[PDB]
RNA sequence: CGAGCUGGAGAUACGCUUUGACUCGGGGAUGUCCGAAUGGGGAAACCCACCUCGUAAGAGGUAUCCGCAAGGAUGGGAACUCAGGGAACUGAAACAUCUCAGUACCUGAAGGAGAAGAAAGAGAAUUCGAUUCCGUUAGUAGCGGCGAGCGAACCCGGAUCAGCCCAAUCAAGCCGAAGUGGCUGGAAAGCUACACCUCAGAAGGUGAGAGUCCUGUAGGCGAACGAGAGGUCGUUGUUCGUGAAACGAUGACUGAAUCCGCGCGGACCACCGCGCAAGGCUAAAUACUCCCAGUGACCGAUAGCGCAUAGUACCGUGAGGG
RNA sequence: UGUUAUGGCGUGCCUAUUGAAGCAUGAGCCGGCGACUUAGACCUGACGUGCGAGCUUAAGUUGAAAAACGGAGGCGGAGC
RNA sequence: GUAGGGGAGCGUUCAGUCCGCGGAGAAGCCAUACCGGAAGGAGUGGUGGAGCCGACUGAAGUGCGGAUGCCGGCAUGAGU
RNA sequence: CUUGACUGCGAGACUGACACGUCGAGCAGGGAGGAAACUCGGGCUUAGUGAACCGGUGGUACCGUGUGGAAGGGCCAUCG
């Protein structure tokens, strides 16, 4: 019954009414009331005067696949690029890359776009292979 | 107004201080930045019957070296 | 705002802010040697809190 | 574990939500619902701009005792309103899991008391509205309660027409408000049931 | 439709109507003078003519602009659309580039929509395949006194999807189920005691608070007639401020090929890859609300449009205000 | 409770201010009108709910006394 | 205890739900010596002539003494 | 006698709201003076200064828009 239906106990607070308060005349006293110009950035305060250029590129970015995920749990399901969709590695937009994180022995075979040196080493050391396209 | 196509209808005109340079000056910088218009030449010839009108220089060079829908 | 991107306001893993050292960039040098490699790494966060507000989305 | 009107048993299916009957979630849900149905239409000429007045007035100095720019300002009578209602929306997306959890928890909130499932809505014999009163009476419904009937079978629901006894929500159009608001839920068709 | 009617009108008189009035739909018939106004003039609603038709009374024609002719246009429209033209305050805490913004304003053209459209494209897959629209990419890639600030597109998800010609049901309306007695009361639709309909409990009216008292509602029917190229120079567009500035676009001067040909892919060259310009048409998805309908955690007389009707009274030479 | 006589005490309110009974501001009186909002898939925090190594949808489509569908995309998930 | 931060709450309108009240009289209006820690809320009386409390939740055009603030009405100066 | 008026770095502190500023052991590549312990990364110290932006010059080869280049950019010095 909706009559008896209660609140969340602390979801909603009331808002802020500045009418009344009796000794509320809000904001400052003078000086920087009434304006819509506040704006916490701006020109010469330690933003300019700061000496950077660098060079912007931001090119190819690979999807990180931890070894620690692949080994330990699941089945060694023979990943390829197929299973990654359901394996909770599904993101896309970018190629896939494998690197070493957790260190454990298992038999595993993974098809990704690229991988690191020590990752290769750890996939082979416990036996397995990692495929790459030409 | 012309013979073939378009006439008048023009756009703005600029000027630059620190003009030219060593191609690799400091920069170009600007002053002028105001709107402006364009006109063309008058001439008189007939088509379909005796007439006068006005003739675009392009249209004049066109009509002179051949009759494109018109004669002199 | 689009200035602070290629210039360093840069944010780290701890959500701290990288500016480094300005000591002399290009004009006005010809004094000592460790001021020159004195081009640094370092920052305070007192003005970081409002810094990255400019870099907020593409950190 | 609930009993049907005509024929077999069931409802041993559908574990009912945990913890059992949380009223907070219920609240969130219905509030979300009435906010969904809420239709923003707002007559305010809020802006000094929206009401009509020619804008230059008398004079800034030397008239004595006023200082006004226009006849259309909020501090005047007849002008615009400062911060009046405009046609907003307030329709949002409630997280789905809380919708599901909601109406589930509703049905469950009927487990502490009367609820009903049914098969064989053929006992109406066309509609006649009277045979619905019969069906109700012999099913224990004297319409001293409020009843939400949920069923397919157009003929079967078309039988029930009144704001007194009942209300009709067809083809599993179930609405957490619509159930929690009525006194008894009669779930009838076992389709979205089980 | 079937007893009333004779406008708001309160009002007397005269009457009209079952040989169907009134009212409601549906076509025609008359339509003074002005106004695009158009015989000619003109301080709009006025002043003056001419040529036919002829019995006067009275009808008809007499503007310019396209055309053999038929025929078409000149005007008007709240907002919406395209186009010719094009502000400043303001922001940069001053100010010139920038911002305001192609915003406001003026103007031209047109429809119920417009615009746009059938790759000399997007683009980096030897992918895509007209346009517009929405979501999204994405405050990204970029532009910038690299200041303030500005800000895409491809992919992808949807709305809707057509490419064709050519130059050597809804409107009048009608039909509609089911209650009486007693009681308080001025008056009941309320209370009460019993009863009934319900593919009809939506609603308003009736002396007060209404299913069953009236109009209605669910449901049912329903008409004669009526609808449905390239370059150089000055420049500019898109994220494009002259930047390494490509490409589209033109004002001036120049003005090549055409099938082992021709433009593009962001100076430029080769390779490689997409593509055929200098001709037109082309529903739908889209925008708007003068008007009509339905609704509302919209107003209810200092609110709500300015107006519970008024652009009236009233102010101004006037635009204008009110 | 109403009124009153006498005693004691007793420098309007507001703003603006180092400082106001102020010979500083405002205001004849009563009524009514009258000022810290709203918008965005913006940002960042507090609390609350739901799922939780995962969490959500946007346009739209279909129903529409009702809500479901919609994974394009977004956020975690690796830093330099 | 001033700007300022924090906490509990009072009242008004609309809204959903619940309980209801009203011609043997609703809201509003008028008087009042009662209640409550305050915003406030009851009781009885007097007007009034249709509507309206209370509880729970939700949403605000939500609380006036001032702004030479707005509209309206009515005072002063003065029988000058 | 000579080029420590070096390159690569900085334990830990002085000082400033910030940005600047100051001092410095010691590790390396390589040096200079001394026989040697050792000392030196300018001058007995405290003044002898200019953030950002836009460009000029040498070096390195990171970006470089279908690809292989080049234009232009970037980084380490430096110049106004
Ligand atoms: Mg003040
Ligand atoms: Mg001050
Ligand atoms: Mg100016
Ligand atoms: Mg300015
Ligand atoms: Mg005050
Ligand atoms: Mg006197
Ligand atoms: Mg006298
Ligand atoms: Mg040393
Ligand atoms: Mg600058």
């Amino acid at each position: 019954g909706s009559r008896k239906d209660r609140k969340r106990v602390g979801r909603g607070p009331g808002g802020t009414d500045k009418t009344a308060g009796r000794g509320h005349k809000g904001q400052k006293s003078r000086s920087g009331a009434g304006k819509g110009a506040f704006f916490e950035g701006g020109r010469s305060r330690l933003i300019a005067r700061l000496p950077k250029r660098g060079f912007n590129n931001v090119g190819t970015t690979y999807e990180v696949v931890k070894l620690s995920q692949l080994q330990d749990l699941e089945d060694t399901t023979f990943d390829r690029d197929t299973l990654e969709a359901y394996r909770l590695v599904r993101r896309k937009n970018r190629p896939v890359k494998l690197l070493a994180s957790g260190e454990i022995s298992r038999a595993v075979t993974v098809h990704v776009d690229a991988a690191s040196a020590a990752a290769i080493k750890a996939v082979e050391a416990a036996g397995g292979r990692v495929v790459l396209p030409e | 107004t012309g013979k073939k196509n378009l006439v008048v209808n023009s756009v703005i005109r600029r000027g630059k201080a620190r003009a030219d340079g060593g191609v690799g000056r400091k920069t170009t910088g600007i002053t002028k930045r105001v709107q402006r218009a364009n006109l063309h030449k008058k001439a008189i010839r007939e088509n379909g019957q005796v007439k006068t009108v006005w003739l675009s220089a392009n249209a004049l060079r066109t009509l002179s070296k051949g009759p494109y829908k018109g004669i002199e | 705002t689009h200035k602070m991107a290629k210039r360093r306001i840069k944010i780290t893993g701890t959500g701290k802010v990288m500016a480094f050292k300005s000591g002399k960039r290009h004009q006005n040098t010809g004094k000592s040697g460790d001021e020159i490699r004195g081009k640094g790494k370092g920052f305070v966060l007192a003005k970081a809190e409002w810094a990255r507000m400019k870099l907020m989305l593409p950190r | 574990a609930q009993i049907n009107v005509i024929g077999q048993n069931g409802g041993r299916t559908i574990e009912l939500p945990l913890p059992e009957v949380n009223s907070g979630v219920l609240h969130e849900v219905v509030t979300w619902q009435l906010a969904s149905r809420r239709r923003g239409t707002a007559s305010t000429r809020t802006r000094a701009q929206v009401s009509k007045t020619g804008r230059k007035m008398y004079g800034q100095k030397g008239t004595g005792n006023a200082r006004h720019g226009d006849r259309s300002v909020p501090t005047f009578v007849g002008g615009g309103v400062a911060f009046g209602p405009k046609p907003r929306s307030y329709d949002y997306t409630l997280p789905r899991q809380v919708r599901q959890l909601g109406l589930a928890m509703a049905i469950a909130s009927r487990q502490e008391g009367g609820k009903l499932v049914a098969v064989d809505g053929f006992d109406i014999a066309d509609a006649k509205t009277k045979n619905f009163i019969s069906w109700a009476k012999q099913n224990g419904l004297d319409g001293t309660e409020k009843v939400l009937l949920v069923t397919d079978d157009e003929n079967t629901r078309r039988a029930a027409r009144n704001v007194s006894w009942v209300s009709v929500l067809p083809v599993a159009g179930v609405n957490v408000y619509d159930i929690l608001r009525h006194d008894r839920l009669v779930i009838d068709a076992a389709a979205l049931e089980i």
